[PDB]
């Protein structure tokens, strides 16, 4: 069993859209919950269903509705976006009452007044230190996404074509550019770090993918720039001896 | 004193014939009904104007929710049952838990479940364990007992729980749960056969239900007839015991209810 | 169901122990669960106490006092994963769920040789600074001038050479900063 | 499967007197499954005004009901109770005793 699918993973919304929150769970759980997840407080529950065929207001029901005429599914609707939704949401079941709950991943959701404060990251990877590579024998890669908004993405890194995951660290949380500013774009670092001789291979290609969440192919855009839909950014740099 | 009891029984029956719910549960304070749900109605009701009075919507509201869940729950467990026995139409499945508070304030808690109206599982709470009548009751046990965190809960539930239940409702229901109405207990001769006299010790007007009635010789007289402790439709009850005389012996009717002991000697 | 607390955030040293309390006021109960929340990750379930006492699996112990109103998770010989939110959560009489609003538990990792340096990264075709090999007793504080940024403090794993590292990344778009002084 | 048949008792709330306003109870008890249909007769006809218990469960599983009406016993009104139930292949019934 899958456990519990919760989708989008992350989405934007502008005041006064409405919006499902899709989730799923094949474990044939009785007990499905929303809850949202605000910095400095406990989960608050938004519905629960204690069964197929009914549903009942949790702590904060408010702006919100859900379903639940199968066993599989409890969807949550978002009636009328606003700013005071920005949260993280998580779908869970349990067997029972008492039992304990299975989370979905989670769906990260921005609310802004205006799409035009939406932008994408720029990507840019910063070579090694020569002064790290001859003190230490390693050799620290910088990638930096800049200028984003949302704070809605995902930083990988790739050596080769190939995810990597040693010797990574990302900052857990992006931040912010404007720390003034409600609407500040965001930043985000990470470092791969490598042996010296690793680095020195001209035959190694580093590359930092961020994967960006924006507006929909769909979307209407009456501004100059691109619109800032969904979309992968990268850098890449390449070893050598020196 | 006396001993205090909250009991939830649960009937699911398979395929009802039209009318007859799926699923009932209704909780007890004692003999009085305190609560009512069924697959019907989908909501959960006071059975007692002092339940009504002292439970405030939401209280029904949540419990509503938690049933409509068990209900779901015991037609998915009754199925399965009729699926390891491999039978075809109609059968009952029964639950019931409950808890007693007695005089010096020591308890009691149980659980278990009747199939077809026979004992099918029952609860230990001490030992953590579930008696199973057949293999089939044995199937299910395993699959409980491996559970210990289920186990440890529904012995808190049963223990604690179920406890404080009992005595915020006692509290509630104090005028109708915590009264007396004493009996009014009455000796009749009749002529059973020619040449034959039975002698009928009768009470009625009572409550709590529980008495002891029995005669007495100038000793405890043997054969004594009894008659059932049934209810007399306004919150009292009603009950007898008889003798046959032989043709010199003295007979005396001892009757107790609620700490208080009478003798009736008829001359 | 009344109220829950469980302290905002805990520092520990990987190898060593941290014990994570949870008080709770209720008339009713049906059982504390603890919850692991690793960053940007769903909650998962550790545990679940509801008499008196201890219950342990592998490196985890979960305690509840019922008279105190008191649970603790104890988390013995601490590895970087165990980096996470930690959610006390409990049933009232009536099946209510109510949560803490978690611990963040921090793991310093155990800088044998400690070598803290600053290293200027080469440019993009800004300036990118890195502070490294530092001991995990530096705390990394934010920058005065609103034009320097400056990370929290990232562990990384180089299973590669069985070496961990402390690091935080400096960058500003000023032609007059220097990698040198960037972190103080 | 064990099918239980009903216990069928019948009585007066107080003693009975000619003339003198009672209740006439029926008590069905012990049977198994819950499914019952009573009726009380007032000269083998059926009473109208008759309220009844809910449903009602025994420890031993079997389930029980009252069913009562309002009356003035004479000494040539017959009362009964009548009760069908999967074990009665016709219904049964059980005269009032008018207390012996
Ligand atoms: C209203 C109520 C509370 C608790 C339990 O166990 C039941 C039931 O078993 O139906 C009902």
């Amino acid at each position: 069993n899958a456990g519990v699918t919760q989708t989008p993973k992350f989405q934007v919304l502008k005041t006064g859209q409405s919006m499902t929150l899709q989730c799923a769970q094949d474990m044939n759980h009785n007990y499905m919950y929303w809850y949202r997840q605000d910095p400095g407080m406990g989960l608050r529950l938004i519905y629960y269903s204690a069964s197929e065929g009914t549903t009942d207001k949790g702590e904060v029901p408010n702006g919100y509705n859900v379903s639940r005429s199968t066993t599989e599914d409890f969807p949550l609707r978002l009636l009328s976006a606003a700013p005071s939704q920005t949260s993280v949401y998580f779908c869970a079941s349990s067997n029972r009452e008492y039992s304990p709950l299975h989370f979905g991943n989670g769906t990260r959701l921005t609310v802004t007044e205006d799409l035009n404060k939406v932008f994408p990251p720029e990507v840019a990877v910063f070579e090694p230190s020569e002064a790290e590579i001859s003190h230490t024998q390693k050799a620290t890669l910088v990638c930096l996404a800049t200028g984003f908004y949302p704070d809605h993405v995902e930083l990988s890194w790739w050596v080769n074509g190939k995810e990597v995951h040693s010797g990574v660290c990302t900052d857990p949380q992006p931040l912010k550019e404007q720390p003034a500013l409600n609407d500040s774009r965001y930043a985000l670092s990470s470092r791969l770090r490598v042996s010296a001789t690793f680095w020195q291979d001209p035959r190694n290609h580093f590359r930092c993918q961020v994967q960006f969440y924006g507006l929909s192919e769909n979307d209407e855009w009456t501004q100059d720039r691109a619109k800032p839909v969904t979309q992968i950014v990268s850098a890449e740099a390449w070893g050598r001896a020196d | 004193m006396r001993t205090h009891s909250l009991r939830y029984f649960r009937l699911g029956v398979s395929d009802p014939i039209h009318g007859v719910p799926e699923f009932i549960s209704v909780g007890y304070v004692d003999s009085h009904p305190i609560t009512t749900y069924d697959s019907v109605t989908r909501q959960k009701e006071p059975r007692a104007p002092w339940m009504a009075e002292n439970l405030a919507p939401d209280h029904w509201e949540r419990y509503t929710q938690l049933l409509r869940g068990w209900q779901q729950m015991f037609k998915v467990e009754l199925k399965r049952l009729q699926r390891h026995y491999n039978h075809s139409g109609s059968h009952t499945y029964q639950r019931m838990i409950g808890c007693e508070l007695l005089e010096d304030g020591s308890t009691t808690g149980f659980l278990q479940y009747a199939y077809d109206g026979q004992d099918f599982l029952i609860f230990n709470k001490d030992t953590l364990s579930w008696l199973a009548v057949d293999n089939v009751a044995h199937t299910i046990k395993q699959a409980w007992e491996a559970n210990q965190h289920e186990l440890l809960y529904q012995k808190n539930w049963l223990e604690e729980e179920c406890i404080a239940w009992l005595k915020r409702f006692l509290e509630y229901g104090k005028d109708t749960l915590q009264r007396t109405e004493p009996p009014l207990v009455r000796v009749n001769r009749k002529e059973t056969f020619p040449g034959v006299t039975a002698l009928f010790c009768k009470a009625h007007g009572f409550y709590p239900p529980e008495i002891y009635m029995t005669w007495m010789k100038n000793e405890i007289v043997q054969e004594i007839d009894y008659g059932d402790i049934l209810p007399s439709g306004d919150g009292t009850y009603q009950a007898w015991a008889s003798i046959e005389l032989d043709p010199s012996n003295l007979y005396s009717c001892h009757v107790e209810h609620s700490g208080v002991h009478m003798v009736l000697q008829v001359p | 169901g009344q109220n829950i607390d469980q302290p905002t955030e805990m520092t520990a040293t990987e190898g060593a122990i941290v014990q994570i309390n949870c008080t709770y006021q209720t008339s009713g109960f049906n059982g504390l669960f603890w919850y692991q929340q690793h960053a940007g990750e769903a909650p998962t379930f550790l545990s679940y106490n509801v008499l008196d006492g201890l219950e342990e699996k592998g490196r985890f112990s979960s305690f509840l006092s019922r008279s105190k109103g008191y649970s603790y998770l104890l988390l013995k010989e601490l590895q970087m994963k165990d980096s996470a939110s930690y959610l006390c959560a409990f049933l009232d009489s009536n099946y209510q769920l109510i949560w803490g609003a978690g611990t963040k538990l921090i793991i310093k990792p155990d800088i044998q040789n400690p070598d803290p340096a600053v290293y200027q990264l080469r440019d993009s075709k800004k300036s990118v600074c890195l502070f490294t090999d530092f001991d995990s007793q530096t705390n990394v504080s934010q920058s005065k001038d609103s034009d320097v940024y400056i990370t929290d403090k990232c562990v990384l794993d180089m299973r590669s050479m069985d070496f961990k590292s402390n690091s935080a990344v400096a960058w500003s778009n000023k032609s007059d900063f220097a990698c040198a002084n960037a972190f103080n | 499967m064990i099918q239980r048949t009903p216990k069928i008792q019948v009585y007066s709330r107080h003693p009975a007197e000619n003339g003198k306003s009672n209740f006439l109870n029926c008590y069905v008890s012990g049977f198994h499954p819950s499914d019952i249909e009573v009726d009380l007769l007032k000269n083998g006809e059926r009473i109208e005004k008759v309220e009844h218990s809910d449903l009602s469960f025994s420890k031993d599983w079997s389930f029980y009901l009252l069913y009562y009406t309002e009356f003035t016993p004479t000494e040539k009104d017959e009362y009964a109770c009548r009760v069908n139930h999967v074990t009665l292949s016709q219904p049964k019934i059980v005269k009032w005793d008018r207390d012996m």
